[PDB]
RNA sequence: UUGUUAGGACCUAAACUCAAUAACGAAAGUAAUUCUAGUCAUUUAUAAUACACGACAGCUAAGACCCAAACUGGGAUUAGAUACCCCACUAUGCUUAGCCAUAAACCUAAAUAAUUAAUUAACAAAACUAUUUGCCAGAGAACUACUAGCCAUAGCUUAAAACUCAAAGGAC
């Protein structure tokens, strides 16, 4: 009789629907937030591309391409393309820990899309590849 | 990669509060230490550097936790003066 | 003989073609101008120089090409009026070549006073008899005080030892007039012990005299090349066609800075930090770039080639297109 | 035998610890700067930052406050220890921030009770909730901008005054054309 | 100052003192009782209970005064108001009954609505960050917003006028043109606001 | 090129959290999981000209190669920038054989058995007795010259004097 933060377990049967679709059917908004450019892609649950955007494609350049307001504009642009294709609910898998990590999610909301969940897929190696050397400053 | 998608590190939005859900997901990742881990994996920390940092952070946590005990212990006596005038 | 240095880079960068009008603000010997007129025989070119001797060379070479080369005489600042007297025939100039420094003929000839190695009068004045009242280097050294004279060496010659060298000149001029190039070189080399006379090795890995900075300083101050250069680049932009290619050669940092800053929208007016808390990084600009730098990348001539023309070792070629 | 902690045990003992059974004058409910005070106020700011985040994003305070899910920008106690200044993160929406400000402030007394009751901090002074002035101004510079109407649709460069130097040259051309502290005085008798 | 900090600014509102005791809010009622045991500053030579005294116009007069010539500055303001009243009376008489309704013939009401049309909501503060001068959009207070409107008027007339025109003839012609949102003083406000949009992202540098 | 793949291949390289732990080993060093082999009794200290080991870098031959990266090239910065910052890419870091034998190889604490009072040079890590071996004798010259040994050949270990100075050095 309460809300569950935990996503509906896959393979089972749940009582939660969004526009007549189950959790496994809602399209996914893949946000890659890096320290320079924030890219956004929306796909259907069958992995078919519907919208794409990024600070670069919007027209920002160099250090402006990696700001919060630049990602917000990129999110609004991705929403508009997806909204035309017929998307109202999105599952936000946000990879990356850059400046437009949250702003890209805020732009998608401003653009008329309804986020039902937020996942994080930032790559965390379990022991992997040696990172580049520390910068001296 | 071989696990199931949308079970790990996933939060559900309640009543269209997309900011509240994002704030919860960050506390989960920060609490599990993923945020610090990802921060330090951008560049390479040398094994000698890693050991020096961990030994210092451990000793800083001991002296901090111990200083908290001493203040909390000595704050019981912190009350209105009972012998005012003497 | 002095081959025009890095002319091939200029020639390729300029791409002289028929139906295009070009300008040369530093004809001098004319080696660079002749190279532009050899690739394209139908190209239109205008020449200019501050030396009346150089202008005569252009007029003599005008016989080779009657109308392809147009000779003019004057400074960078006076270039606009000279091209205005001609009319709008230069008009939308496709390219302005602003080579800098001393002419091969000027410095090879000891009489002109530019060479410290040879013995000549201390004229060091690119201008000839066109203006006889233009003060020469002899007047500059004999008139200016240490404060004024030291600034010339420090500002124009990048002289590390400015107070000591200036003082020696002031003492020497009082004993006798400083009228000869070698006389001045000894005076500058006398502020220091005899060991320092020929000690200052260069990046070339070749030793040089200790008074080379004083001759460079006086050369630029007597002819005010740097200030006049500021007006020459500004007038080239005004007279440069939209989409036209500018090409300059800078043989020292001071001229390179004005060319380096001009072609990137930076200003020579910019104040100077002095090796304390310089914000190379912060641990923005009024407007964007106004040029398409074909070769923002700069380089000196090849070190093997440098041996053949040591005067041109520090030649930095800066190319740009007007926006 | 070999202890990694020994390397840094003595360094962190002067930076993060002081000796003696003395509590500061400020820490009471009711001068010369000291290093112990910097330690006694640094640890409280961390405990309150840790403990005041265990109230905003937890259900103890209230149901609306729990739903508010207020993350905190920083916590900073006054040196005098009269009161506290709990800065809180402020979303862009000014109207929602105004409502959130009122909500938090009403429960300030109860939030203090929750920490004092749990025994994390024995004697906590009154709490305050403040909006970062930097954030407020940036929001105001946007409000006024929307309301605002934009109307209907050479010698000094180098650093040497060549002109002045020319005049100085042309003008010149116009003219041309340990011992007394020893016991000597005492040992002689000159008193 | 020759007044000690314990002195209070005088209150020169005639109606305030003669109001019935019950009509006064208890806060105002309390202050009056307190003031009976305090020191009151003497009223300024220009502070009076006159019904025709407007603080805004009196302030505008002081911003035009040069070298303490109050008689001349007040005369210039008196000539201006009259020049505006005479300019609207001519238009009113030479206008149809329908047009006559809109025409405003009160010079005091043309002055206040003129100034308010010139006031800017946001200003700029000049800042040198890393040896470069940047001006950051600022939100202007009620005092800074009012000062700039009066300053911009007194400067357009003093400078940008023909040599033989007089201030009562340029100021009157500008109060009326600002009153209609067409003047150059309004154009200064439009430029200030437009620049703030250009520097919209540079407000972060503010430290005050 | 980029983003996604609940697509395929790969098994190269390195082992998050646990670890706020303080274990094992002579030291060096060692922490993804499983299995096999395996550490153990000399009273105790005390060893070289012998024997067996010994991070990283480096050398030799054949392989590996995800990522990192001396050098090098390209781009910036600067008076210059053979650098710090950016990009690319080698030797190399990996495996299998052998060599090399050096580290601030530092708990800057030789080992062992006692004592805690009849004991503050300073600081660090409280003081101090006994036993055995090693080592030291002003500073620099000098991790050098010569000698001998060594798979080492621009190498390691061993290691002076002339001469110069009146100090050098440690703690506060
Ligand atoms: N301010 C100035 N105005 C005009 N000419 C100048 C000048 N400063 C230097 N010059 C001239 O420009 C030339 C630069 S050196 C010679 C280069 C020339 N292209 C040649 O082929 O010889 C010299 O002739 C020098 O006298
Ligand atoms: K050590
Ligand atoms: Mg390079
Ligand atoms: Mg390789
Ligand atoms: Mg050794
Ligand atoms: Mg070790
Ligand atoms: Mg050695
Ligand atoms: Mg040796
Ligand atoms: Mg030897």
């Amino acid at each position: 009789s309460r809300f569950s933060l935990y996503p509906p377990v896959p393979g089972q049967e749940s009582s939660l629907q969004w526009a007549g679709m189950k959790f496994e059917d809602v399209p996914i908004a893949h946000i890659k937030a890096t320290y320079n450019n924030t890219q956004i892609q929306v796909v259907s649950a069958t992995n078919a591309s519907l919208a794409r955007a990024s600070c670069g494609t919007e027209g920002f350049r160099n250090a402006k391409k990696g700001t919060g307001i630049a990602a917000q504009t990129a999110g609004i642009a991705a929403a508009a393309k997806a909204t035309g294709k017929g998307v109202t609910h999105i599952r936000v898998v946000v990879k990356g820990m850059g400046p437009g990590r949250w702003s890209a999610i805020k732009g998608l909301t401003m653009g008329g899309l309804e986020v039902i969940s937020i996942t994080d897929n930032t790559p965390v190696p379990h022991x992997g590849c040696r990172p580049r050397k520390a910068r001296r400053l | 990669a071989k696990h199931l998608k949308f079970i790990a590190r996933t939060v559900m939005v309640q009543e269209g509060n997309v900011e509240g859900a994002y704030r919860t997901l960050n506390r989960i990742l920060t609490t599990d230490g993923l945020t610090e881990v990802i921060s330090r994996r951008r560049y390479y920390e040398k094994p000698c550097r890693r050991r020096q940092r961990e030994s210092y952070e451990t000793c800083r946590r001991i002296y901090n936790m111990e200083m908290a005990r001493k203040i909390n212990f000595l704050m019981r006596k912190n009350r209105a003066d009972p012998w005012l005038g003497c | 003989l002095h081959i025009p240095v890095m002319v091939d880079q200029v020639v390729h960068c300029l791409a002289p073609q028929k139906g295009q009008v070009f300008l040369d603000m530093t004809f001098g010997s004319g080696g660079h101008t002749r190279a532009i007129l050899q690739k394209e025989p139908d190209v239109m070119v205008y020449a200019l120089d501050r030396d009346p001797v150089a202008y005569a060379i252009a007029e003599q070479l005008s016989r080779l090409y009657p109308t392809q080369i147009q000779a003019l005489l004057g400074q960078f600042s006076q270039a606009e009026a000279l091209l205005m007297k001609a009319g709008v025939q230069p008009g939308t100039i496709d390219g302005i070549l602003m080579d800098l420094g001393c002419s091969s003929m000027q410095l090879d000839a000891p009489e002109r006073g530019f060479s410290l190695r040879k013995d000549g009068p201390l004229d060091m004045r690119m201008d000839g008899d066109r203006y006889p009242d233009t003060p020469t280097a002899s007047d500059v050294v004999n008139a200016l005080d240490q404060q004024a004279l030291a600034s010339i060496l420090r500002a124009y010659g990048e002289e590390k030892h400015a107070k000591k060298i200036a003082s020696a000149i002031i003492q020497a001029r009082s004993t006798y007039p400083i009228s000869r190039t070698q006389q001045l070189a000894s005076i500058v080399a006398g502020a220091f012990p005899p060991s320092a006379v020929y000690a200052r090795k260069d990046l070339l890995q070749r030793s040089t005299h200790i008074a080379t900075k004083t001759f460079q300083a006086l050369r630029i101050f007597v002819n005010n090349e740097l200030n006049e250069l500021y007006a020459g680049l500004r007038t080239a932009e005004k007279f440069l066609k939209t989409g036209g290619r500018l090409v300059a050669l800078s043989f020292h940092s001071l001229e390179d800075r004005i060319v380096k800053r001009f072609l990137l929208g930076i200003s020579m007016t910019e104040r100077f930090n002095l090796s304390i808390r310089q914000k190379v990084k912060q641990t923005s600009v009024r407007a964007p770039l106004k040029w398409e730098l074909i070769h923002k990348k700069v380089l000196t001539p090849e070190d093997q080639d440098v041996q053949d023309n040591p005067r041109g070792r520090s030649a930095k070629l800066r190319a740009a297109i007007k926006l | 035998s070999k202890n990694l902690l020994k390397k840094f045990a003595s360094k962190t003992r002067k930076k993060f610890w002081y000796e003696g059974p003395s509590l500061g004058s400020h820490l009471t409910p009711r001068k010369k700067t000291r290093k112990e005070d910097s330690i006694r106020l640094r640890v409280l700011n961390g405990l309150l930052y840790k403990s005041l985040t265990e109230l905003l994003c937890t259900p103890q305070v209230s149901q609306e406050v729990y739903d508010l899910n207020v993350e905190l920008s920083k916590v900073s106690v006054t040196s005098d220890f009269s009161a506290c200044r709990v800065y809180w993160k402020t979303g862009v929406s000014a109207e929602q921030n105004k409502h959130t400000e009122s909500v938090l402030q009403r429960s300030a007394a109860y939030m203090r009770h929750l920490l004092i009751s749990q025994q994390t901090l024995r004697n906590v002074p009154p709490i305050v909730f403040v909006q970062d002035k930097r954030d407020l101004v940036l929001a105001e510079v946007d409000r006024l901008l929307a309301e605002a109407d934009f109307g209907p649709p050479h010698p000094n460069l180098c650093g040497i005054d060549h002109e002045a130097l020319n005049k100085q040259i042309m003008e010149y051309k116009r003219k041309k054309e340990h011992r007394d502290a020893s016991p000597r005085s005492f040992l002689l008798g000159e008193e | 100052s020759r007044y000690a900090p314990e002195f209070r600014e005088p209150l020169i509102d005639k109606e305030y003192y003669r109001k019935p005791v019950a009509e006064l809010t208890e806060e105002e009622k309390y202050d009056q009782e307190l003031k009976k045991t305090q020191f009151i500053k003497a009223a300024a030579a220009t502070e009076t209970s006159s019904v025709f005294a407007d603080p805004v116009i009196s302030k505008f007069t002081n911003m035009m005064m040069k070298g303490g010539n109050k008689v001349l500055a007040r005369s210039l303001m008196a000539q201006t108001l009259e020049a505006v009243k005479r300019k609207q009376f001519e238009k009113y008489r030479a206008a149809s009954a329908e047009e006559q309704a809109t025409i405003e013939r009160n010079p005091y009401r043309i002055f206040h609505e003129a100034l308010k049309n010139c006031e800017p909501v946001i200003g700029l503060v000049p800042i040198l960050k890393g040896g470069h001068f940047y001006q950051v959009p600022v939100p202007l207070a009620d005092r800074r917003r009012r000062f700039l409107a009066m300053k911009w008027m007194i400067t357009e007339c003093r400078e940008n006028k023909p040599r033989r025109t007089l201030m009562p003839e340029k100021l009157s012609h500008e109060l009326l043109e600002a009153f209609h949102n067409r003047g150059p003083v309004i154009k200064r406000k439009h430029n200030m606001h437009k620049m703030a949009e250009a520097n919209r992202a540079l407000a972060h540098y503010r430290w005050w």
